């Protein structure tokens, strides 16, 4: 899974 | 199982350095951001005025998140390598808090460290592989952006390109070479997931430094841990609270609050209060000194 805010 | 047990006889640094002592604390996970790297010299991004987000504006950004985002490093990578050069420090020395991070590991304790930091700084204090987690990448290593290629490049290498004002390319390919870090928009590395999967069905305590939890999935980390496992802030302020309206948060303070525990201020102060707790204060001062000291010497 993706690095998000 | 999923029962809310209090194991701390009361909710407070002292009730936590009770716990530790024990014999049911027995491996214990950090999770570590910014904030315990700040007296090394390395903004964090979100402080009013001396994170990084407000000191942006000379970089001519078309908006300032684009500059950790990684289809805007893909389009233009200057102004990255332009701050790179700006933040890289000459000297690279851990906190206290680091140093506290290497007693746990020396003293049988560290389970993982768990750091959404690039800088380094815990594998300077002694953080092994088997210690570590650098769940958004590290500038250690670097390597070329071609999918056919993919060379590594060793810190030394990009620092030179960086301080050159030379945008990295790849001596076998001329391709862009990139810091190993995660920008957003990016997979986090795979040994993040494995180690979440294990770790956390066997965590004793939790101790949580110098983050504001507002990076995923990095923050739902704190959810992962048993509902029995004890939880220590020591952070400037308060962080990982469940907001009242989007709402396994911290409970700090509510009349159900059972195991999290807030020790507000600097992350080397709440370290040094923790390791005089217990018995460690003359452990860490002389090793922090010594390191220090070595590090001066280079
Ligand atoms: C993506 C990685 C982007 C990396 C950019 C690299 C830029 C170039 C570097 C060049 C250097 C060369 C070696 O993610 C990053 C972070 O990992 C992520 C999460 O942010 P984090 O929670 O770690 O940081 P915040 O600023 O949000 O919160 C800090 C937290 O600490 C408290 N605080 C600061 N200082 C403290 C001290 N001394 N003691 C205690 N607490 C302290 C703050 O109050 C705050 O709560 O986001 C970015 S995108
Ligand atoms: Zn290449």
């Amino acid at each position: 899974p993706k690095k998000t805010g | 199982g999923s029962q809310k047990e209090r194991l701390l006889d009361e909710l407070t640094l002292e009730g936590v350095a009770r716990y530790m002592q024990s014999e049911r604390c027995r491996r214990v996970i950090c999770l570590v951001g910014a904030g315990i790297s700040t007296s090394a010299g390395i903004p964090d991004f979100r402080s009013p005025s001396t994170g990084l987000y407000d000191n942006l504006e000379k970089y001519h950004l078309p908006y300032p998140e684009a500059i950790f985002e990684i289809s805007y490093f893909k389009k233009h990578p200057e102004p990255f390598f332009a701050l790179a050069k700006e933040l890289y420090p000459g000297q690279f020395k851990p906190t206290i808090c680091h140093y506290f991070m290497r007693l746990l590991k020396d003293k049988g304790l560290l389970l993982r460290c768990y750091t959404q930091n690039i800088d380094t700084l815990e594998r300077i204090a002694g953080l092994e592989q088997e210690d570590l987690v650098e769940a958004h990448g590290t500038f250690y290593t670097s390597h070329c952006v071609s999918a056919s290629c993919r060379h590594e490049y060793p810190l030394s290498w990009m620092k030179e390109k960086i301080f050159s004002e030379v945008t990295p390319k790849c001596e076998d390919c001329q391709s862009l070479v990139k810091p190993d870090i995660v920008f957003f928009g990016e997979s986090l590395p795979a040994r993040f997931f494995s180690c979440m999967q294990s770790d956390f069905l066997k965590v004793d305590l939790l101790l949580v430094m110098g983050t504001s939890l507002q990076v995923q999935p990095f923050a739902s980390l704190i959810s992962k841990a048993p509902l029995s496992t004890p939880r220590l802030l020591i952070n400037k302020e308060k962080a990982g609270q469940s907001d009242p309206f989007l709402g396994g948060g911290m409970d700090f303070d509510s009349k159900k609050a059972y195991r999290d525990v807030a020790w507000l201020g600097e992350c080397d102060q709440g370290c040094l209060a923790l390791a005089e707790l217990l018995g460690w204060k003359k452990e860490l001062e002389d090793l922090v000194r010594r390191e220090h000291a070595s590090i001066d010497a280079q």
